[PDB]
């Protein structure tokens, strides 16, 4: 539907497909026939990094944090096996993909805090 | 001359030039404010309003 050219620039190639408002379907599993998962997409939409207080009594609370490394964050293009199992669960095997990101966010204050967002194996 | 503790004297009868020296004196007094809330900004640590608040650094 739309090309690199439409897209270049925009931020959109940092977002993950959606999917539409009516699409509450179901998928049928097949346990005689082997699955796979053809692309897996995450996007971050909020940082939050757990508070260091010095009274280690509190309770510590996870805080909203500043992105200073731009539309850079997403993971995509990854691909593994979904298989099967007795019970009928089905379990994701990570093979491949663009499945990390260096991300750098900021605390109140300044404090830098890079994470490798990663789901690798 | 003038003796050292009357040298600001010479604005008694000029009211343009003591509207300069309080302009001057006005002007010290807000760097001052500016200065002193910069310092402040840069040694203060904000991380516990609990046992280390402003009155405390
Ligand atoms: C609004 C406040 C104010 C103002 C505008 C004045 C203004 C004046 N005073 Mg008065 N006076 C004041 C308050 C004030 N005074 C206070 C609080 C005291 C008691 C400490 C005095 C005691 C006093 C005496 C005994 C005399 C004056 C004199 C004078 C005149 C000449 C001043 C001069 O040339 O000094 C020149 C000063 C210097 C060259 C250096 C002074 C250095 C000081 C001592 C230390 C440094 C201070 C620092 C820079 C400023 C700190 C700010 C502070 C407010 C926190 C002038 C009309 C003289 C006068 O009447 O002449 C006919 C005079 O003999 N004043
Ligand atoms: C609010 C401050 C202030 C203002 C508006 C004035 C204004 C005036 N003064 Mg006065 N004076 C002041 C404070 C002030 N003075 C102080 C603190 C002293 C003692 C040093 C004097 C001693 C003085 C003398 C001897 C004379 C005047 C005179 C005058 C007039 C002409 C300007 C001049 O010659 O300055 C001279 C004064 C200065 C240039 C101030 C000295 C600067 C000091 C050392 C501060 C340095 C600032 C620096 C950036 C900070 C250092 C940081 C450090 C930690 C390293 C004018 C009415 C003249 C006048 O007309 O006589 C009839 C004159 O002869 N003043
Ligand atoms: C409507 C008329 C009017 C107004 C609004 C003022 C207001 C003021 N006068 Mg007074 N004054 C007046 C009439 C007026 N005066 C008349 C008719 C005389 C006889 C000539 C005087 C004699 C006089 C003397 C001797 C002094 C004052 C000073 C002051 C100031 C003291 C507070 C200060 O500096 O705050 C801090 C300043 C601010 C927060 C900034 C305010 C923004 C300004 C007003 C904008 C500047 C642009 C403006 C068009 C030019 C100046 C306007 C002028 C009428 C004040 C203040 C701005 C003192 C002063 O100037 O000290 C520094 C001072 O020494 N006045
Ligand atoms: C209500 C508040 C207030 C008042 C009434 C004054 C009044 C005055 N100021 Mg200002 N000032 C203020 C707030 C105030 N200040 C604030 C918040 C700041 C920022 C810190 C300043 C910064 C400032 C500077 C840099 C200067 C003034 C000066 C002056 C004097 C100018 C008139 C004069 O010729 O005196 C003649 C001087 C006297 C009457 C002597 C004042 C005696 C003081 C009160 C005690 C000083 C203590 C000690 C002997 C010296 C300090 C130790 C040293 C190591 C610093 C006058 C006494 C000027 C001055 O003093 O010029 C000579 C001057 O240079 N002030
Ligand atoms: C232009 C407008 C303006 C504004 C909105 C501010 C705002 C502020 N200033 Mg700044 N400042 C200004 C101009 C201004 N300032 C100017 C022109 C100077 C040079 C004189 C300064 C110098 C200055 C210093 C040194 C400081 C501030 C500070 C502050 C903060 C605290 C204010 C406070 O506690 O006041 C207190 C004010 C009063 C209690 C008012 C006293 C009024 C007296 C009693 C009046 C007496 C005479 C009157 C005519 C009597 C008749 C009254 C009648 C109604 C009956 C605040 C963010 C503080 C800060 O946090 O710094 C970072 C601080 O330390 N300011
Ligand atoms: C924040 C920025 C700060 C700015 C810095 C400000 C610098 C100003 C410093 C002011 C210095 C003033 C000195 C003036 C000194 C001075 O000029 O004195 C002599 C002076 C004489 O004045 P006359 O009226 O005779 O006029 C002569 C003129 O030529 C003077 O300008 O009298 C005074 O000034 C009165 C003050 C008495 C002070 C006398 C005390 C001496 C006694 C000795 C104390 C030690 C012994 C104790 C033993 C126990
Ligand atoms: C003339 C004022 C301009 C200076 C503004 C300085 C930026 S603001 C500065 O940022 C730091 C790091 O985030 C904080 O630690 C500090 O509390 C804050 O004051």
């Amino acid at each position: 539907t739309l090309t690199y050219d439409d897209i270049v620039g925009t931020g959109l190639a940092n977002k993950c497909p959606t999917l539409d408002d009516t699409a509450r379907g179901a998928y049928p599993i097949d346990s005689s026939q082997t699955y796979r998962i053809a692309r897996l997409c995450l996007q971050p939409t909020t940082f939050l990094v757990k508070e260091e207080p010095k009274n280690k009594r509190q309770e510590a609370e996870f805080v909203p944090t500043k992105l200073v490394t731009r539309e850079t964050t997403s993971l995509d293009q990854i691909q593994g096996e979904l298989k099967v199992n007795s019970d009928g669960s089905l379990t994701f095997v990570e093979e491949d993909g663009i499945d990390f990101q260096p991300v750098t966010v900021q605390m109140a204050g300044g404090e830098r805090i890079p994470l490798l967002f990663t789901v690798k194996n | 001359g003038l003796p050292w503790y009357r040298v600001h004297t010479v604005l008694i009868n000029d009211p343009g030039r003591l509207i300069a020296a309080h302009l001057m004196h006005t002007a010290l007094v807000a760097g001052w404010a500016g200065s002193m809330a910069l310092y402040e900004l840069a040694t203060f640590d904000p991380s516990d309003p609990v046992l280390n608040p402003m009155w405390r650094q």
